[PDB]
């Protein structure tokens, strides 16, 4: 490859750094943390009841608004200290910087209010390895790697002060 | 002011200075490297033999194990609150450096890099950017270097050579 993708971040109070990504056709846009400590893409679902606080005040992905979406439905779980996170697999087209990628990801249908209600961001994109990935779903950077469009199979972080 | 930046497929020289010092992963499967010591002042108080350093862009803080943290805070002189550690705001700037031994270099965070200096008064408490976190196997037990650390050192994650790269950040 020859291209370099880059994504601007918002620094909320030296504790939360997040940037914009788009899912589907046309793109529905989300604020996410890029996590090297984790390996899955997770966003909130339109199936998340408004009775979940951690959802009501965040953005929700609606598959019913996307012409590119491809159903899977396999159920998947993650265990936090404060409770459990679950939802189901979906596939759609995700855009990060100038990069368009077909990707499997999670739609959350239930998550505890804490700490999730305190995020200014809507979800997470994991920058970790497949070994860690839940359901052994393929991580985003592996699919980016496979396209053959990056100058080098690296990525870097800059975080400002406040 | 730019809050931050993530580059895919390279780095950005405008946001660091120097060249990278690179370290190999204990094992592929996790962005985790070896750490040879944690120092308070110019003495090597903690993780003396060797410990594990998880390099976590998705965390707010530096995190150590309970054991490690009690010992770091004790050395600093901090009071433990329910969810955090605090010092009297007036002695926040009098705080010693904390140094990390990674590869062939000491990585030095100062008082200004790890204390939330909201006041300077003797009658106020100031929060530190360092918390306890017990992580379970096979990834845990480990240290974890989150935003606190990444603010001072610009970080390259290199998948071709399974190595992580450091450089002093520019602001
Ligand atoms: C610079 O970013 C630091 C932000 C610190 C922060 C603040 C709030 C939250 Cl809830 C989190 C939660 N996170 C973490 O604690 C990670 C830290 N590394 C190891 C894995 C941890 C993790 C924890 C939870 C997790 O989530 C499952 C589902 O993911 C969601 C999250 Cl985390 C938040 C919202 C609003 C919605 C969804 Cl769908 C995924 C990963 C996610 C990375 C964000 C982190
Ligand atoms: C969804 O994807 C997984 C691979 O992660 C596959 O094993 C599974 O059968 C798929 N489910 C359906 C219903 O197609």
């Amino acid at each position: 490859g020859n291209t370099t993708s880059s994504v601007i971040l918002t620094n909320y109070m030296d504790t939360q750094y997040y940037g914009e990504i788009g899912i589907g056709t046309p793109p529905q846009t989300f604020k996410v943390v890029f996590d090297t400590g984790s390996s899955n893409v997770w966003v909130p679902s339109s199936k998340c009841s408004r009775l979940y606080t951690a959802c009501v005040y965040h953005k929700l992905f609606d598959a019913s608004d996307s012409s590119s979406y491809k159903h899977n439905g396999t159920e998947l779980t993650l265990r936090y200290s404060t409770g459990t996170v679950s939802g189901f697999l979906s596939q759609d087209i995700i855009t990060v910087g100038g990069i368009t990628v077909t990707q499997m990801f999670g739609e959350v249908t239930e998550m505890p209010a804490l700490p999730f209600m305190l995020a200014e961001f809507d979800g997470v994109v994991g920058m970790g390895f497949i070994e860690q990935a839940i359901g052994r779903v393929t991580p985003i950077f592996d699919n980016i790697i496979s396209q053959g469009v990056l100058k080098e199979d690296v990525f870097s972080f800059y975080y400002n002060r406040d | 002011s730019l809050g931050g930046q993530i580059v895919l497929g390279g780095s950005d020289p405008q946001h660091y200075e120097g060249n990278f010092h690179y370290i190999n992963l204990i094992k592929t499967g996790v962005w985790q490297i070896q750490m040879k010591g944690v120092s308070v002042g110019s003495s090597t108080l903690l993780c003396e033999d060797g410990c594990l350093a998880l390099v976590d862009t998705g965390a707010s803080y530096i995190s150590g194990s309970t054991s490690s943290i009690e010992k770091l805070m004790e050395a600093l002189g901090a009071k433990k609150r329910l969810f955090d550690y605090v010092v009297k705001c007036n002695e926040g700037p009098t705080l010693p450096d904390i140094s990390f031994h990674l590869g062939g270099k000491e990585y030095t965070l100062t008082s200004a890099d790890y204390v939330f200096q909201e006041s300077y008064s003797s009658k106020k408490l100031c929060t530190l950017a360092i918390h306890a976190m017990d992580i379970p196997p096979p990834t845990g037990p480990t240290w974890a270097l989150g935003a606190t650390f990444i603010r001072k050192f610009y970080t390259e994650f290199d998948r071709r050579n399974n190595r992580i790269g450091f450089a002093l950040a520019r602001h």
